[PDB]
């Protein structure tokens, strides 16, 4: 460690080159910190994780019981040893509470303020924070089984919502409209995630077995389909691709299927890049949310593995780790960069933290 | 002394007794005070014994964990360590792994498993948040019946 | 050294006359319009890639 | 909120890139040095490196280009800022006004993508065609160089391989062919593509994919008429050309790594190559011609031409000489002369500029116990590593020293009245007189005719009629110039002694005891014309004439003892104009009337280095505005002297000073010489425009600058120093130095400044295992005491092996007296990731030897230390603890404090202490001398890496990031509650461009608007100074920043507020509170209309408080007043 700041003070190393060195060692030594914690609320399951973008202070936690909490993770506490209190919860007690399970909850990417939680009860609800009561409401015919909101995109906030339902949904929050639908997917659309890159491209994955890329613009056709073998079909993986996720720069992306399979691929041109993952076993219905790095050296993907978190490298395909500790199958991982820390909610109602321990 | 203590782990546990041996327990115990390693190795043949498809044996290695950890720091760092395979085979937590014939000794081991998590919990769960998060696991998410009988 | 034979001179006079001053700093006021601007063509690549 | 003013006092000195060309004309060679924000351009001409002109650029250049697109009759140059500012100019010299046109200018940012391990890299086609820049890997953007469309639309072409170690453009091939060594999980392979425009796309490259070294890591473009390339690893280089591949791997190069690479001759025959070990090699290509006529490559050969400074980028300017850029050690301009000297090295050091930075660590010591704060930074790495003394000054450039003791005054004389320089130099002694004749650089004793040897001369020059006049303690005798001979003799009445004396060309002005005579110089007469007593004895008299007078002055200034007066009389009635009352019992020593840019001023120097300063009416004879300044200890002789064109006041006293006037401000600034006791100007043939400087026992002759700068001196320690501390008491300095042995035991490279120590100690310490395998390196450090005055290696002690001296601390522990040097190390062995040991050292340097007065094993690393209250604050790993000093001079632990990630930087004031955490942003806490915890007082939540922490005030915090930016937080103790308080609220922001390593309390200034100071160091030598400011000053300050950007167009278009504002990787908002020292100070440089455009129309206090119209005069005063403080 000392030779890293001895290279930064004579300049030999630029100050980028220390920083992604110690953060990749960082995140190899993630390890389930027992003295930091997060208040066990959650009744049920962790269906989602999600801190908030400008500072990542705040944290989101959807449950199966329908509970949102909105964690904090400044330690106020003074003390090694804390629990990372709800400062808010909606519950069975509020009035807008889900009645069912919270599929994910993602903040607005522009104003930390309002924030999105789509769930099973048919809904998608846009809350602010400074009262924590629904702005918005939007109710579909289907089941909600992913929402997100381009976080490249100032023009318009449009959110994109996949369902039981084959057809996507564009729906407009300024304008206050459901209106736009995008067609050609045959079954329920389990992921659906905007290119961080390009503000109108969007990405979504069903139980058909194929992932289609889209121009929002275009509302005629669909421009890409991900196929495993190039053509030598049309498939992104041999059973649901219930993953979805962009990699940070955009210039990949990476998918998860119920084959116990994870791909990437170019994101502009769309061939797998024929990375070997292995076995990544998921046997999740519903989709797998899994999370890649930002500012490292090698971009790492946390994928839930079973009642583990598998740690693999996405410009390499090495499997870094496999964080254990959870008793129940982890659902949901998010990762904060800030400090490059982990926060992994599994079904068993815990919300463990996995931080870099050096000493 | 290492053959000795393995004898000593055979005997405790393939006697088939409702309750261990005092004698042949505090000769354990000294042993497994006298050296820490002496105190892994019997960690670790507890825990080879606790794998036996046998519940009077598996309960025999239960109540010497149970002993040790209760009077050992370190043994308590050994169990905390393999905590998720200790109540996988005392409590029979996987669907896929029942516990053992007989089915009374079977209940007997997990009433006792059972209570000893919870007086363990109630000792030692602020420093052993570990051990106390399985405990909720298989409280709350298990919907183990603390109060039941069996 | 041979290799060393024929090292280019652009000019003979060149540290000819080299004795063993820091520079005046510049200062612009007047302004000249800039004759091109560099603008990132938004054309996205997958798009093309895809029509290509 | 906060305010505060950040100027630099030194600009960066480190190079980092430099090109040569043709850039200020198609027919000149033009070297372009980038450092940092500076551009500097010169011209190689038979004199060396003339500079052409210095551009401050709003941005930091990663990427300098000169090309020539087909039809440009001179070459442009490309630079790209590390904001991604590009921008193409050009030179356009009409008559004199030099111009730096920007034909291009725009920002290619990309709103997301990850910057390339590799860094931005910038190339442009042999052609000139287009440039490609590969800024975040997996995307080469390609800007097309067309003349005709007005938009350069520069667009991204997908890359496959995303680790793409190097690019370059090929010659030798039709289409723009890129070869670029790029890595991956297999291994280095290096590729080739061509990039087509109209797709723009890449195309499958002319050559196969082919493995190379697994450390190929430069790629160089060999030209016509060999073409292909050549990849260069650590111990292979290759050549690549289609199927013509060629491989050698000397042994030489395999000890150290090539960084660096120029081309000498165009035709790619000759290639230089610079190791970071500081060696120059020479790369052959040894074309072969077959009976065809296509000419090929026939071997590699790499010749090591010689040693020379750690070479960051070379350029073979022109016959022979190349510039050996450097940035780790002092830059270089060296001649490779074909025949090797007797070392065997072809490289003669033909020039040395200085390079200041990396300045790991710096002090401010007043050395001098002057008052004139000395910056002593240690600078450079490797063999390059060095303490540098930055001393505040003017300096004199002497080119003779006489030794003759006990000089009593100095005159310049002029022999020859056709000859209208000076060949004659008297001297005065105890009651006698020696003169001395300059034939030349001859300087010997003669005796001149009319002039006494055996009385002691009070003046003695050149006088109106072709004369010479010699004034002694006996009569006053007046010399015809030509015929050398007394020609008139005027002593008192009653042949009593003449006691103080004053003469300019016409006049003669003569005390005896009380009396005063004042005589004429006419054709051999000294007409007596008046006479007067004075109220006391006479100390001393000026008549120097001053304004339109014509050599005649009206004035005599006078100094008396027993009421210590400065009095302004008549001539010639000797009437009283003005009496001025100096104060003490202390007599006035020295007394004149100058004219500083054309105002009049009266200057007194009493016997006890005070001196007064008056404005001086010529007409009334009256005195105003009172300054008092002090100059040392012993009595002044004031002396003026012309330099440039410009009259001052030299100062002789313990303390040289020159007296100067700046903008209507007198400046006084210390000369850099012990003591001078007199002094006169001095323009001979063998010594032009120069100075005659005298003390207690020599006589020296030399030149000197026209005004003061930040003059460098260099002590040379061939070894890395990191940590410097003084220690007053001992007289030493205590500096941290760490250098590289390779096993043999093991070796060191070269003599250092360890080695040579004049006494070497070794640690053996008790508290405390690999094979280190043959010519595998290692880093002992030492501990180095160091004189002060001499700066040598007085003592050298070497830590145990395997151990790194990390901080060190000079202070007293607890009740102790004794002052100790404490330094932490930790044990850093190879195969752990952070070491798992370490101990705090507690050395005192008593007569002369330093002692191992205590030890203390401790686990982890001491990174580092600080005095708090006797009690030693010390940062090991994750935690922070205390430590005091027991009466058995042994360290007990208190107390420690886990909530520190990784405490790198501390700080304390009072009962605070500021932790700078390596990621997670400054900490504040405070000590319980009750309990004993480090209660968090407050922190800061921001992810922010930083390098370093200061405290400014109680409330203020000022703070660096990883990101060359400054910030500075305030404790809210507005805040109502527990939450809020223990909340820093980032008050402050500011992008400094420079990575500073250091801060340090201290100015270099003799001690306003601004109030404290703080000098900071950065990696490129950048010394800067950081204060504070009131509300209503940084209001104005702010309205002219922004009046002045709208005025100032700077180079690039770039705007000063997107160049300065607050930038990371996960945020970017503009500077806040914080005032651009550079662009104002350029306030003094835009010429007076411009100063009244900036001006017009701002509402401005004049110290009254009330918002008046400022004028283009008020801001010029408000801004010498601000470049005075540093």
């Amino acid at each position: 460690m000392l030779g890293f700041l001895s290279a930064r003070q004579t300049g030999l190393e630029d100050p980028l080159r220390l920083r992604r060195a110690e953060s990749t060692r960082r995140v190899l030594g993630l390890e389930l910190n027992k003295d930091r914690d997060v208040e066990r609320i959650h009744g049920g399951g962790i269906n989602t994780l999600d801190i908030e973008p400008v500072e990542g202070r705040y944290m989101l936690s959807g449950g199966s019981d329908g509970v949102i909490v909105l964690y904090d993770l400044e330690n106020s506490s003074r003390q090694s040893y804390y629990t990372c209190k709800a400062v808010c919860s909606i519950g069975r007690d509020h009035p807008d509470v889900h009645r069912y399970s919270v599929e994910t909850v993602q903040w607005y990417p522009h104003d930390t303020g309002m924030f999105t939680s789509s769930s099973f009860d048919k809904t998608l609800k846009v809350w602010d924070t400074n009262t924590l009561q629904t702005a918005d409401v939007f109710n579909f015919e289907e089941t909600v089984y992913s929402h997100h909101m381009s976080p490249v995109s100032t023009k318009h906030c449009l959110v994109a919502v996949g369902t039981r339902g084959p057809k996507v949904q564009l729906c407009d929050l300024k304008s206050g409209s459901c209106s736009h639908i995008l067609q050609g997917h045959r079954q329920e659309i389990l992921a659906v995630s905007w290119s961080p890159r390009y503000d109108y491209i969007l990405a979504t994955a069903s139980a058909d077995s194929r992932v289609k890329l889209w121009d929002v613009r275009r509302a005629s056709g669909c421009l890409i389909t991900l196929d495993q073998h190039n053509g030598k079909a049309n498939t992104a993986h041999n059973g649901k691709v219930n993953g979805l996720c962009f990699t940070s720069d955009g210039l990949h992306l990476l998918t998860v299927g119920t084959d116990n399979r994870m791909r990437l691929w170019n994101s502009s041109n769309g061939e797998n890049t024929l990375v070997n993952y292995g076995k990544v076993c998921n046997n999740s219905k519903k989709g797998l949310k899994f999370t890649v790095s930002c500012g490292c050296s090698s971009e790492f993907v946390f994928v839930p593995y079973g009642s583990t978190i598998a740690v693999y490298t996405v410009y390499s395909g090495e499997q870094i780790t496999m964080l254990k500790g959870h008793y129940k199958t982890v659902d949901c991982c998010v990762f904060q960069s800030n400090f490059q820390e982990l926060y992994s909610g599994s079904r068993d109602c815990n919300i463990l933290a996995w931080v870099p321990s050096l000493y | 002394m290492d053959q000795k203590l393995s004898k000593l782990v055979e005997e405790l546990t393939t006697s088939g007794e409702p309750r261990l041996n005092p004698e042949k327990m505090k000769e354990l115990k000294k042993i497994c005070k006298s050296s820490e390693e002496q105190l892994s190795r019997a960690y670790r043949l507890l825990i080879a014994q606790l794998t036996q498809e046998h519940a009077e044996i598996r309960l025999s290695a239960f109540q010497i964990v149970e002993e040790l950890f209760v009077r050992s720091h370190q043994f308590r760092m050994l169990v905390v360590s393999n905590f998720q395979e200790f109540l996988e085979l005392t409590l029979g937590t996987d669907p896929a792994q029942p516990l053992p014939p007989p089915r009374e000794a079977a209940q007997r081991l997990r009433q006792a498993t059972t209570r000893a998590v919870e007086g363990w919990n109630e000792k030692f769960g602020e420093a052993y948040k570990k051990l106390a998060l399985g405990y909720h696991f298989l409280r709350h998410n298990k919907k183990v019946d603390f109060q039941d009988t069996n | 050294a041979d290799f060393l034979k024929g090292l280019p001179v652009y000019n003979k006079s060149n540290f000819s006359r080299f004795h063993a001053r820091r520079p005046s700093v510049y200062l612009p006021t007047r302004e000249y319009p800039s004759e091109q601007i560099i603008v990132t063509e938004k054309t996205n690549i997958l798009l093309r890639y895809l029509h290509q | 909120m906060s305010y505060n003013y950040v100027v630099t006092a030194q600009k960066p000195t480190a190079v980092n890139g430099c090109v040569t060309g043709h850039f200020t004309s198609a027919e000149d060679l033009n070297l372009l040095i980038a450092k940092n924000t500076r551009l500097e351009i010169y011209v190689v001409t038979a004199e060396g490196l003339r500079p052409v002109k210095e551009v401050g650029m709003y941005g930091k250049i990663a990427v300098m280009e000169l090309f020539r697109p087909k039809g440009e009759s001179k070459d442009l140059l490309f630079i790209l800022t590390a904001k991604y500012n590009a921008c193409i100019l050009e030179y356009k010299q009409s008559g004199e006004s030099i111009d730096i046109i920007t034909r291009a200018h725009g920002n290619v940012q990309d709103r997301i993508g990850r910057p390339s391990e590799t860094g931005i890299i910038g190339i442009i086609d042999p052609e000139c065609r287009m440039i490609g820049l590969r800024l975040y890997d997996g995307l080469f953007k390609v800007i097309p160089l067309d003349r005709d469309n007005k938009e350069l639309k520069a667009f991204n072409i997908r890359l496959e391989e995303l680790h793409v170690i190097d690019v370059k453009f090929l010659y030798g091939c039709q289409a723009p062919t890129i070869c670029f060594v790029y890595q991956d999980p297999q291994g280095r392979h290096v590729k080739t593509y061509e990039v087509s425009l109209r797709e723009k796309e890449f195309n499958k490259g002319p050559w196969k994919q082919e493995n190379v070294e697994a450390e190929a890591s430069m790629v160089i473009a060999v030209p016509e008429p060999f073409g292909g390339a050549i990849i260069i690893g650590q111990e292979s280089i290759t050549y690549h050309n289609g199927d013509k591949y060629l491989a050698i791997a000397p042994p030489i190069i395999k000890q150290s790594t090539i960084v660096c690479h120029n081309r000498v001759d165009p035709n790619g025959s000759r290639y230089l190559l610079g190791d970071m070990e500081g060696r120059l090699f020479m790369l052959l290509l040894e074309k072969e011609e077959q009976m065809d006529g296509t000419v090929t490559l026939k071997d590699l050969r790499v010749e090591l031409l010689g040693e020379t400074s750690i070479a960051e980028c070379l350029t073979y300017l022109d016959n022979g000489v190349v510039f050996v850029g450097s940035r780790l050690g002092d830059s270089q301009l060296v001649k490779l002369n074909v025949d090797s000297n007797e070392q065997g090295s072809y490289v003669v050091a033909m020039e040395t500029f200085t390079n200041l930075g990396p300045i790991v660590d710096m002090c401010v010591v007043d050395l001098e116990r002057q008052g004139q704060g000395q910056l002593v930074t240690c600078s450079g790495a490797f063999k390059e590593g060095s303490l540098r003394i930055i001393r505040n000054g003017i300096g004199i450039h002497e080119h003779a020293s006489i030794d003759l003791p006990g000089i009593k005054g100095l005159w310049p004389l002029r022999s020859d009245p056709n000859r209208e320089t000076d060949d004659t130099l008297v001297l005065s002694f105890v009651g006698q007189t020696r003169v001395l004749m300059l034939n030349g650089e001859e300087v010997e004793e003669t005796e001149l005719m009319g002039f006494v040897d055996d009385q002691q001369t009070f003046f003695c020059g050149n006088v109106a009629h072709q004369q010479l006049i010699q004034i002694t303690s006996a009569s006053v005798r007046l010399v015809s110039q030509e015929p050398k001979a007394l020609v008139s003799e005027w002593k008192e009445p009653q042949a009593k002694n003449i006691s103080v004396a004053s003469c300019n060309s016409s006049q003669v002005v003569v005390a005896v005891g009380r009396a005063l005579y004042y005589l004429q110089i006419h054709p051999q007469e000294l007409r007596q014309i008046s006479h007067t007593e004075m109220e006391h004895e006479v100390a001393c008299l000026d008549i120097t004439p001053l304004g339109d007078s014509n050599g005649l002055s009206p004035l005599c200034a006078i100094g008396l003892w027993t009421d210590i007066s400065a009095r302004i009389l008549k001539l010639p009635s000797f009437e009283l104009l003005h009496k001025e009352m100096l104060g003490g019992e202390i007599i006035p020593r020295s007394i004149l009337m100058t004219t500083f840019e054309s105002s009049h001023y009266l200057l007194c120097a009493l016997g006890d280095g005070a001196l007064f300063y008056f404005g001086l009416n010529i007409e009334t004879g009256l005195l105003s505005d009172r300054k008092k300044v002090t100059l040392g200890t012993q009595p002044t002789v004031l002396r003026t002297f012309r330099s440039l064109s410009t009259t001052n006041v030299f100062a002789c006293s313990d303390r040289p000073t020159v007296i100067y006037s700046s903008n209507h401000k007198l400046v006084f600034s210390n000369v850099n010489l012990k003591e001078v006791n007199y002094m006169c100007p001095l323009n001979s043939d063998g010594y032009p425009d120069s100075l005659a400087l005298a003390n207690n026992s020599t006589l020296t002759i030399g030149t000197i600058d026209e005004i003061q700068k930040l003059h460098i001196r260099t002590v040379p320690l061939y070894e890395s120093p990191r940590k410097i501390c003084y220690q007053e008491v001992s007289q030493c300095f205590g500096v941290l130095s760490s250098r590289i042995e390779v096993q043999d035991g093991t070796t060191a490279l070269r003599p250092s400044a360890s080695t040579q120590a004049l006494s070497s100690s070794v640690s053996s310490s008790k508290l405390f295992p690999h094979e280190t395998s043959f010519g595998e390196e290692v880093e002992v450090h030492n501990l180095l005491i160091i004189d002060q005055h001499t700066f040598e290696v007085l003592h050298a002690h070497q830590f145990l092996q395997n151990e790194y001296a990390l901080s060190l601390v000079s202070c007293k522990l607890g009740k102790d007296p004794n002052t100790y040097f404490i330094v932490g190390t930790a044990m850093v062995y190879p195969e752990e990731a952070e070491p798992k040991q370490g101990r705090i050292v507690v050395f005192q340097y008593s007569d002369g030897k330093l002692q191992t007065v205590a030890e203390k094993e401790v686990k982890g690393a001491v990174y580092s230390m600080v005095e708090f209250n006797g009690k030693l604050l010390a940062s090991i790993n994750s935690t922070v603890r205390l430590y005091e000093w027991t009466t058995e001079k042994e360290l007990r632990t208190e107390c420690n404090h886990y909530n520190n990630i990784m405490a790198l930087y501390l700080k304390t004031k009072g009962d605070f202490i500021l932790v700078g955490d390596l990621m997670r942003s400054v900490l504040l806490l405070a000590y319980k001398p009750m309990e004993g915890n480090f209660e968090e007082i407050a922190r800061d939540f921001n992810p922010n890496w930083m390098s370093a922490v200061e405290i400014l005030d109680d409330d203020n915090f000022l703070g660096a990031e990883n990101a060359f930016n400054l910030f500075v937080c305030q404790k809210d103790s507005a805040a109502t509650t527990d939450e809020e308080r223990q909340h820093l609220q980032e008050v402050g922001l500011f992008h400094l461009g420079e990575f500073v390593n250091v801060f340090c309390h201290g100015s270099l200034v003799m001690q306003t608007p601004t109030q404290g100071s703080v000098l900071f160091g950065t990696v490129n030598g950048m010394i800067g100074l950081v204060t504070s400011l009131s509300e209503s000053w940084y209001n104005l300050l702010l309205d002219m920043q922004n009046r002045l950007n709208k005025v100032i167009k700077s180079v690039g278009k770039i705007e000063h507020s997107f160049w300065r504002s607050f930038h990371t990787e996960r945020k970017t908002e503009p500077a806040t509170g914080f005032i651009d020292g550079d662009l104002i100070e350029s306030f003094l440089d835009i010429s007076r209309p411009k100063m009244q455009e900036v001006v017009a129309n701002l509402q401005y206090d004049d110290g009254s408080g009330m918002k008046r119209e400022a004028t283009a005069d008020d801001l010029i005063k408000v801004v010498e007043e601000l470049t005075r403080i540093h």
